[PDB]
């Protein structure tokens, strides 16, 4: 790998500002992140400022302390990309689903180190 | 592409025992934390059967005593105990990206106690006869190992031009081997001399079969 | 459970076409990704085609790409296999296997059993079938070992058996030999020294390509 649990997170799932968030999005930030080779089935990227993720994993102090699942207290902006059609390599056909809800995140160390990608499967 | 170094090509491993086949890919096959590495197993006289997915995960109905590990570029397929009923071909393959490639294969035999194998020769039929040819067959049948040498005699002396030697696969009931040699000739090749022989050799003490074509 | 039927291969002469149908049954067949595979004389597997599961995605090696195309007609539940301007190296035998999901790693966990396809200018040739039967040793009384020997014949499928299938244990029935563009093969057969002589071994060749059977008596004194 390369850096930190928490750098593969940004990478994969984060996205500040994104253009529009339709399905030529998803087909292209699925490629800019090098989640094409092959196809990946899902994959969710949360917008807006770092800092109120970062919050969402958050401690009294610093003193270690285990990895814990945590559901996120405010909402989030969020856009899921899903394959369509079943193509398993490119040219990757996909689909964007906007949204506006809670994430459920692991969190270490007061940053958010994995994303339940499982709950953007919805229907 | 992704080329798939499989190696060893051939194995014979004793019941009980273990049986490791590698291969090693050009270039890595993982992404998302997943290994697009397959393995399957192919019996003879039928298609290929998925063995293990995603490098590590079994199949539908596959025994425990197979088990796939390895990532990046460098994967393994352990089989233990050995069964008789494994003998068979089988070969990896990465569904990483197109080409989808797979790698030459590995024969796995059973292997057993040496046998001697059982002759028989016989000589060219009236009814080829007629039609203007002339074939001797022999057969050496049930031994082991796979490796023999069959040597043919005309007159006394050895003949090399126009012998054909076909082996069978292991047998799934005793796991030896048959092989048959047939020496084609002209007719008038073969009516010009009286002594046919056929020598089985495996190490020091020929089992050696004949017939003439007269006497009969 | 699932299952997969081949069809449609045989012999072609080398620049021309064959098409190649797949019948599939016992799961949703629209729902699955698709694809042939081959398998050389050799015993190489080789990857020649796959069609997505929606149908908007196909894809092919180099080696056949302007040549061989994929399609599939969901209401016949059937995939298929069109080839063109043919060539020796493509001759095999074509499976016809389904692709697993991303979940499973984009493997291929079903094969159906396959269908030959051989390129070639050799012309379709019925077997000769020639008894093997004893020279003059008949001391080891234990057993008797016979044969047959099937010669000259081409597109490779040809089927042996013995008294009609009624003799099955103690045969065993090599693998054919390629001889100029015609194929040969021997079967051999033992039984005890108490039949035979006394009870009627006979050997049955089919050739298929041919619509051809031919039976043989194996007779004593054949030196």
């Amino acid at each position: 790998q390369d850096n930190s649990r928490y750098t593969h997170f940004l990478t994969q799932h984060y996205d500040a500002k994104p253009q529009g968030r339709d399905d030529r999005y998803c087909e292209s930030i699925m490629r800019r992140r090098g989640l094409t080779s092959p196809c990946k089935d899902i994959n969710t990227f949360i917008h807006g400022n770092k800092r109120s993720i970062k919050a969402i994993c958050e401690n009294k102090n610093g003193n270690p302390h285990r990895e814990n699942l945590r559901i996120s207290k405010s909402s989030f902006q969020v856009t899921t990309c899903k394959l369509h059609g079943g193509s398993p390599w490119p040219p990757c056909q996909y689909r964007a689903t906007a949204g506006f809800r809670n994430v459920v995140v692991a969190c270490e160390n007061g940053l958010p180190v994995h994303l339940d990608q499982s709950i953007f499967r919805r229907p | 592409d992704i080329v798939l170094t499989q190696s060893p090509a051939s194995l014979a491993v004793s019941l009980g025992q273990r049986a490791t086949i590698s291969c090693r890919a050009s270039e890595s096959v993982d992404n998302y934390g997943i290994s697009f590495m397959s393995w399957f197993q192919q019996k003879p006289g039928q298609p290929p059967k998925l063995l293990i997915y995603a490098a590590s995960n079994q199949g539908s109905g596959v025994p425990a005593r197979f088990s796939g590990s390895g990532s990046g570029t460098d994967f393994s397929l352990n089989i233990h105990p050995m069964e008789e009923d494994d003998t068979a071909m089988y070969f990896c393959q990465q569904s990483k990206e197109v080409p989808l490639t797979f790698g030459a294969g590995t024969k796995l035999e059973l292997k057993r106690a040496d046998a001697a194998p059982t002759v028989s020769i016989f000589p060219p039929s009236s009814e080829q006869l007629t039609s203007g040819g002339a074939s001797v067959v022999c057969f050496l049948n049930n031994f082991y190992p796979k490796d023999i040498n069959v040597r043919w005699k005309i007159d006394g002396s050895e003949r090399q031009n126009g012998v054909l030697n076909s082996w069978t696969d292991q047998d799934s009931k005793d796991s030896t081997y048959s092989m048959s040699s047939t020496l084609t000739l002209t007719k008038d090749e073969y009516e010009r001399h009286n002594s046919y022989t056929c020598e089985a050799t495996h190490a020091a003490s020929p089992i050696v079969k004949s017939f003439n074509r007269n006497e009969c | 459970e699932v299952m997969l039927v081949e069809s449609g291969g045989g012999l072609v002469k080398p620049g021309g076409s064959l098409k190649l149908s797949c019948a599939a049954s016992g799961f949703t067949f629209s729902s699955y990704t698709m694809s042939w595979v081959r398998q050389t004389p050799e015993k190489r597997l080789e990857w020649v085609a796959t069609i997505s599961s929606g149908g908007g995605n196909t894809y092919y090696p180099d080696s056949v790409k302007g040549r061989f195309t994929i399609s599939r007609d969901i209401a016949k539940n059937t995939l298929y296999l069109q080839m063109s301007s043919l060539r020796s190296e493509d001759t095999a035998l074509y499976y016809c296997t389904r692709l697993g999901d991303y979940g499973y790693a984009y493997t291929m966990d079903y094969w159906g059993q396959g269908t030959s396809v051989t390129v070639s200018s050799a012309k379709t040739t019925p077997p000769s079938v020639y008894p093997l039967a004893p020279g003059g040793g008949g001391g080891g009384g234990a057993m008797v070992t016979l044969g047959c020997l099937v010669k000259g014949y081409f597109p490779e499928p040809v089927t042996v058996t013995w008294n009609s299938g009624s003799l099955s244990s103690g045969v065993h029935t090599f693998p054919a030999v390629l001889q100029s563009d015609l194929y040969t093969l021997s079967s051999s057969v033992t039984v005890p020294s108490s039949p035979w002589p006394s009870e009627t071994v006979t050997c049955n060749v089919a050739h298929p390509a041919s619509s051809t059977k031919v039976d043989k008596k194996i007779v004593p004194r054949d030196c």
